[PDB]
């Protein structure tokens, strides 16, 4: 058990104390996920309103 | 100087973040109107508070802050609350209808109109950062703001801002306080998309909150109001490193380098004491002994889970107040011959210990009482693996049935999405176990 | 944010004046549109439901239909006829007959356009609708038929929006014509398609309730209609108060439907309390919170012990212990927990309003989606299929155009809802 | 009234509570999945302890500790008995052992043998471990049979010189009962059993392994004239205590029974920090079988522990009543003491 790294300052201190030793999506990429969910979106209300006009 | 922005989602992450900035302006001296009479530098300066404060050249003290949610009444509770003064319109952003608690209509559907607004009030506060560190992402699991919005801020956070780091402070859903049934497809979602965006998430269990708050507060039904004030103060305290001299955590990428070995494995655990009613007569000031011995005890715990059966990766001691080196370490040393504590063979078995001499500042009128010393210890221990798979069993009961998820297929989620989620978190859970048994 | 407000037919416009009565007096609005109340707690959501004229006048966003001007007329003379908007009455002279083809395709088809001009006039002048609620009767011509008509038309115009219906069920107890099971009948088929959430409100258990419960010899509409009025105060008292859950239209229907033709409700209400009938005790936490959850206090005709609950909503209103709610609301899921499905974690939530409503200490209102529903559509069906086989009536519905043909497809298609109920009662 | 599920069916000791549960009208069984319960009779293996104690309005209580596979697993018995402070490596009532890997101790346990060969003492060793037993006087076959496997094996020093009922010169183990409540109370059952031999103990061949293996199992098919002198092998405290004042000038609690409490509570007492359900969200209690063996001078040693045990025909009407009356019954109050408390 050895206490290592104490810092000291007025508001505090800090230290380490040691007991045993061991032993991405691009913009582009993201506005076609976005885009491809709005077009799930659009079809589905176009397949409703196709739907109401029957 | 680094300066760190924080960023507030959905009804919890506003609430939160109210509960929070109250309680900075209260630890720094800074006036609800935004004055700072401490502050002999008016209108700059780059001291330790400035890591979370811009200033005016009125002298005014303006947090590195924005908040967003789908809906406005939350927010509009903060442009006439008593911090009014405090923000900037700029920072305080609202839209008309909120996500229904539907992941998919928060992300794919509000969040696709709503996100490059988002990003441009966060690049207003960047553009006055001489060194900005990264962000600090205030959210629910449960919400399908705080769930699917976030998920889409921190993918173009990663896009925007590569090289920042990214903290998270997450509610994780409790049925006791909880609004919606799909929170559980909310959660697994949101983890599922942020899981590799997110350096360090703290998940806070609004159950051990809940909890704590009855237990030890003896208050009959907590409100949010009693959550978020108990909340904010294990937020202060890990985030007092940021804001207070110190050579402890004192920038975002050390929260990583000292308690995340593993990228994926980065929900550390946080346990808190002393939590001590102020409606209490007579208190007893808690030793180091005992606060750090409170630290190894479930019910102080902010996710209910049990440490002796899970490995540690890490181990953080943050202490507030009257603590001197020599009675930490006279504590460590009683702890370790009566408690399981087993670190995993490739790390060392160790505590990095930080005091900040200042006691926990509490909300004057608040429930808790005001204490000489407290302690956060902030452990990655494979128990909270537990949560995880709480999660994912209320996700598999619905799942297997399809409940509920035409919403979110309604709203242009795929239904492979769910089951691409799960199996992420499949892994998840198999990555805990690989490490800790 | 804003509700509109449809109400069509005379059950529909008879229920929907008593509604805004009971609701407008909660929120202190006397009969000419002023606020006169004491709590801002009143005003906080009001817009939820009024408009706001100068001279702080609050006018209901409230649209009254129908093919005959008899029921409108005795709104009008009735106690808060002056606070609706004199634009909003839309009627027609020749009435329905009872026929929902009428409704539906001719007489109703002739009205229908401008109902719609002033719903558009209505959510036109909204900061952000939330949808629309419709109350009317499956039984009769206009608010079966023509009520229908108008949700299908509403959906084309408003399709991202909320769609929610509080629908009074024929009963050969209750009943005035022969037809009410062909109506009906032809009604659910619209209703399990272009609905939200629908609120079923059966005659025979009302008039059970007013019978053996409140010891009503002779029970009238005017009885039936006040247990219809606080349920429905009750129902939308989340969406009228600061509240946290089920506080919006959609939020709702997240939290209750968790497959999109299982949107009909079983509502219920506790204490039951009848007209001008004024009892003084005190009904504490345990007893609103058993009456509530009991078969006998149910608005739907079905036994919910025959069946599970997939989703279930409490209301509970007035100065009470939050922890005594819990406590109690825990206390009957975890004694009675076969009666709510497995698969769905947490089904029950709760919520509580500090405003109790006119007459009581407290309330509770309950909002149940259980499979024990299909009983119902399963009485309406035999009754449909009795003269049906004959072709009994059917000439009513013929001379106006309308096929056998459509009467299959309607009868198969809530047959069909009938199994997908009795599936996830054995899941 | 009360509920609990059923996630173990061969539990013939929490069958017969779960029957007495029911025959009270105050319990009521669930289906296996529904969480809303008050008792789980869990799975013996991978029980989801990650998901109990977190139903709000439900006192939750299983019947295992979790962790206490470390007492019940015979490696991990070994190894907790030497590296525990309490329990240390000089522990004298339990025998030598070796934990053997096919972590490892090959090297210290060939120092011990050699020197048992050096002065010529009794060098008798048997190998056995939790997932299946060869006695051997030589090491080149035990370390040879622990290979030929591919589990965990454990050798331990086979007690040459054991007590002997008369008439028979038989070899038997006690057996005995041990609840331990939400509160860690060490409730000793008063009655125990003695699984006796059938056969003569002979120490020239240890090859026949019916007169070596006292299990109910080994007897009653590899012994003939089984239960000769007992019924079924097995001898009660009454009858053995007569033996031994009758054959010693002793008693069962002299002579024995002391030292069997004390290993009781030795090793219970040990773990306690480890696996107590203290002030944690779900409460354990857990029925454990200890087996004990007892030598030519009346000293008992410990053998094993098992946390999932059965128990004798006459005495599970018994005993099953103590574990609803003192376990489930005070956790759940419904509208003379059989159990010793070890404090
Ligand atoms: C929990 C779901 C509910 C199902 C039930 C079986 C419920 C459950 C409880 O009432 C909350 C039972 C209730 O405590 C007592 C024991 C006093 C009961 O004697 C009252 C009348 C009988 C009952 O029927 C058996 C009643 O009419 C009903 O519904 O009982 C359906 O909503
Ligand atoms: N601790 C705490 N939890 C909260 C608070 N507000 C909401 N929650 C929890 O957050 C989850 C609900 O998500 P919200 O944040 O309210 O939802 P949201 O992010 O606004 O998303 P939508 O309303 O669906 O658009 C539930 O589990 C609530 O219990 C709060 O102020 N404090
Ligand atoms: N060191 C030793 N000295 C003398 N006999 C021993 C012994 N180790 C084991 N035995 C004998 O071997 C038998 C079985 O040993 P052990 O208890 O390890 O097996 P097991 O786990 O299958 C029993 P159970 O089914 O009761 O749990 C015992 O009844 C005992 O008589
Ligand atoms: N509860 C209730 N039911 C009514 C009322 N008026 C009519 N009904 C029922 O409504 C059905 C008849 O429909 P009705 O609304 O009168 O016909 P419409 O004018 O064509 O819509 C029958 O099932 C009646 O029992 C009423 O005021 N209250
Ligand atoms: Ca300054
Ligand atoms: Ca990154
Ligand atoms: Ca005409
Ligand atoms: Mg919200
Ligand atoms: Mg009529």
């Amino acid at each position: 058990m050895e206490v290592i790294e104490l810092n000291k300052c007025t508001s505090g201190q800090s230290f380490e104390v040691i007991l045993k030793p061991p032993s991405d999506p691009s913009l582009e990429e993201i506005q076609k996920k976005l885009e491809a969910a709005e077009e799930r979106r659009k079809y589905q209300e176009a397949e409703l309103l196709k739907h109401l006009a029957e | 100087m680094r300066e760190c922005i924080s960023i507030h989602v959905g009804q919890a992450g506003v609430q939160i973040g109210n509960a929070c900035w109250e309680l900075y302006c209260l630890e720094h001296g800074i006036q609800p109107d935004g004055q700072m009479p401490s502050d002999k530098t008016i209108g700059g300066g780059d001291d330790s508070f400035n890591t979370f404060f811009s200033e005016t050249g009125a002298g005014k003290h303006v947090p590195r802050a924005v908040f967003v949610d789908l809906e406005p009444t939350v927010i509009d509770e903060v442009r006439t609350g008593t911090y009014r003064q405090l923000f900037h319109p700029e920072q305080l952003i609202t839209g008309k209808e909120d996500a229904a608690n539907n992941y998919a209509r928060g992300h794919y559907t509000i969040g696709k109109e709503i996100i490059d607004l988002v990003l441009d009030r966060i690049r207003k506060l960047a553009d006055q950062c001489t060194g900005l560190q990264g962000f600090l992402v205030f959210h629910s699991f449960g919400g399908g703001t705080g769930s699917g919005f976030t998920s889409l801020l921190m993918e173009r956070l990663s896009v925007d801002y590569g090289k920042k780091s990214k903290l998270e402070f997450s509610i994780y859903p409790a049925p006791q306080v909880s609004t919606a049934v799909v929170e559980p497809y909310n959660s697994i979602l949101t983890t599922h998309t942020t899981l590799e965006h997110s350096d360090c998430a703290f998940m806070v269990d609004n159950e051990a909150i809940y909890d704590i708050c009855r237990r030890n507060l003896d208050i009959e039904r907590p409100t949010y109001t009693n959550l978020n004030r108990l909340i904010s103060q294990i937020v202060s305290s890990i985030t007092a490193s940021l804001r207070f001299d110190g050579a402890l955590n004192v920038d975002l990428t050390e929260f990583q380098t000292n308690l995340v070995p593993y990228p994926r494995i980065h929900f550390p655990l946080a346990t808190y004491a002393p939590v001590i009613s102020a409606e209490k007569a007579y208190h007893e000031q808690l030793s180091v002994a005992e606060i750090t011995n409170a630290c190894f005890e479930p019910a102080n715990q902010m996710v209910k889970c049990d440490p002796r059966h899970g490995k540690y990766m890490a181990c953080c001691l943050l202490y507030r107040g009257d603590v001197v080196p020599k009675d930490v370490n006279a504590a460590i040393a009683t702890i370790k011959t009566k408690r399981s504590i087993q670190f995993v063979d490739w790390c060392p078995t160790g505590f990095k210990v930080g005091i900040n001499y200042q006691p926990p500042t509490v909300v004057p009128g608040g429930d808790l009482a005001k204490v000489q010393r407290a302690v956060c210890m902030l452990s990655n221990t494979t128990a909270i693996a537990e949560a995880w798979a709480r999660l994912d069993h209320k996700f598999d009961l619905m799942y297997a049935k399809r409940a509920f998820v035409h919403w979110y297929v309604g709203e242009g989620m795929e239904e492979g999405e769910f089951s691409e989620a799960r199996e992420d978190m499949a892994a998840l859970e198999k990555d805990y176990e690989e490490v800790g048994v | 944010r804003e509700i509109v407000h449809i109400q069509a037919g005379q059950c529909g416009n008879q229920i929907g004046a008593k509604f805004w009565e009971v609701i407008s007096d909660e929120h202190g609005i006397d009969p000419t549109g002023s606020y006169h109340g004491d709590s801002d707690l009143q005003l906080e959501r009001i817009n939820v439901y009024y408009n706001e004229a100068t001279g702080n006048k609050y006018v209901p966003r409230a649209i009254l239909v129908d093919l005959e001007p008899g029921t409108m007329d005795s709104v009008r003379s009735g106690p808060f006829g002056q606070i609706f908007r004199p634009d909003n009455f839309v009627f027609g002279q020749s009435g329905a007959g009872n026929n929902w083809a009428k409704g539906h395709y001719t007489e109703g088809a002739e009205l229908v356009d401008s109902v719609l001009d002033v719903v558009r006039k209505e959510s036109e002048s909204c900061d952000c609708l939330q949808g629309f609620q419709l109350t009317h009767s499956l039984g009769g011509g206009t608010g079966s038929g023509m009520g229908t008509l108008l949700i299908s038309k509403i959906r084309e115009e408003y399709p991202d929006r909320i769609m929610n219906t509080f629908s009074v069920m024929p009963s050969p107890k209750v009943s005035d014509t022969v037809v009410e099971p062909y109506n009906a009948t032809l009604s659910v088929h619209q209703l399990v398609e272009n609905t939200d959430e629908t609120y079923c409100i059966d005659n025979e258990a009302l008039y059970d309730i007013c019978f053996r419960t409140l010891k009503l010899t002779t029970p009238t509409y005017g009885d039936l209609n006040h247990l219809v009025s606080a349920t429905m105060s009750g129902v939308t008292t989340c969406l009228r108060f600061p509240g946290q859950l089920n506080a919006d239209l959609r939020k709702l229907a997240v939290n209750m439907v968790p497959f999109p033709r299982l949107h009909f409700f079983m509502p219920g209400f506790a204490p039951l309390t009848s007209r001008g009938s004024q009892q003084y005790r005190a009904l504490t936490v345990p007893e609103l919170t058993q009456q509530m959850f009991d078969s006998k206090n149910m608005m739907a005709a079905c036994d919910p012990r025959h069946g599970r609950y997939l989703t279930v909503a409490a209301i509970f209103r007035g100065r009470m212990s939050m922890k005594e709610v819990d406590e109690q609301m825990l206390n009957v899921q975890n004694k009675n927990s076969s009666y709510f499905v497995e698969w769905i974690p947490n089904n029950v939530k709760t919520a509580v309003c500090d405003i109790p409503p006119r007459g009581l200490k407290m309330s509770a209102t309950f909002i149940g989606n259980s499979t024990a529903i299909q009983e119902l559509f399963k009485r309406i069906s035999e009754q449909f299929t009795a003269m049906f086989r004959r072709k009994a009536f059917l000439h009513w519905y013929t001379g106006e155009g309308m096929d056998e043909m459509e009467f299959t497809e309607a009868e198969s298609n809530m047959n069909d809802l009938v199994s997908e109920y009795q599936q996830y009662q054995d899941a | 009234m009360y509920t609990f599920v059923v996630r173990d069916e061969n539990s013939s000791v929490y069958a017969e509570v779960s029957r007495l549960l029911l025959a009270t009208g105050q319990w009521k069984r669930l289906r296996k999945d529904n969480p809303r319960f008050n008792l789980m009779l869990g799975e013996r293996n991978r029980l989801p302890f990650g998901r109990l104690g977190h139903e709000p309005g439900l006192v939750q209580l299983v019947n295992y500790y979790r962790g206490a596979d470390k007492l019940c697993r015979k490696a991990s018995l070994v190894k907790l008995i030497k590296t525990s402070p309490e329990l240390s490596e000089s522990c004298t009532w339990f025998p030598e052992s070796y934990v053997i890997y096919p972590t490892d101790e090959r090297e210290v346990f060939l120092a011990a043998y050699n020197r048992r060969r050096e002065g010529r003492e009794g060098n008798v060793w048997i190998a056995k471990s939790s997932a299946g037993i060869l006695i051997s006087s030589e090491a080149s076959e035990l370390l040879d049979f622990i290979d030929e496997q591919g589990q965990v094996h454990v050798i331990q020093k086979y007690l040459e010189k054991p007590l002997l009922l008369e008439p028979g010169h038989r070899k038997f183990d006690i057996r005995s009962w041990v609840l331990v409540d939400h509160l860690y109370n060490i409730y000793l059952y008063r009655e125990g059993v003695l699984r006796t031999s059938s056969e003569p103990y002979n120490s020239a061949n240890f090859q026949d392994k019916t007169c070596h293996l006292t299990n109910h199992c080994i007897q009653k098919e590899y012994s003939k004239n089984y239960g000769r002198y007992e019924e079924g092998n097995e001898m009660f405290f009454e009858e053995f205590n007569q033996y031994l004042m009758d054959a010693l000038n002793t008693t069962l609690e002299n002579s024995i029974l002391l030292q069997i409490k004390h290993i009781i509570r030795s090793c219970l007492m040990c773990i306690e920090p480890a696996i107590s359900t203290k002030h944690l969200h779900y409460q354990s209690f857990q029925l454990f079988g200890f087996d004990f063996m007892v030598d030519e001078e009346l000293k008992v040693w410990l053998i094993e522990v098992n946390g999932a045990p059965a128990c004798a025909q006459k005495l599970y009407a018994e005993l099953c009543q103590g574990i609803v009356d003192v376990a489930i019954s005070s956790v759940f109050p419904l509208a003379t003491s059989i159990f010793i408390k070890l404090h």
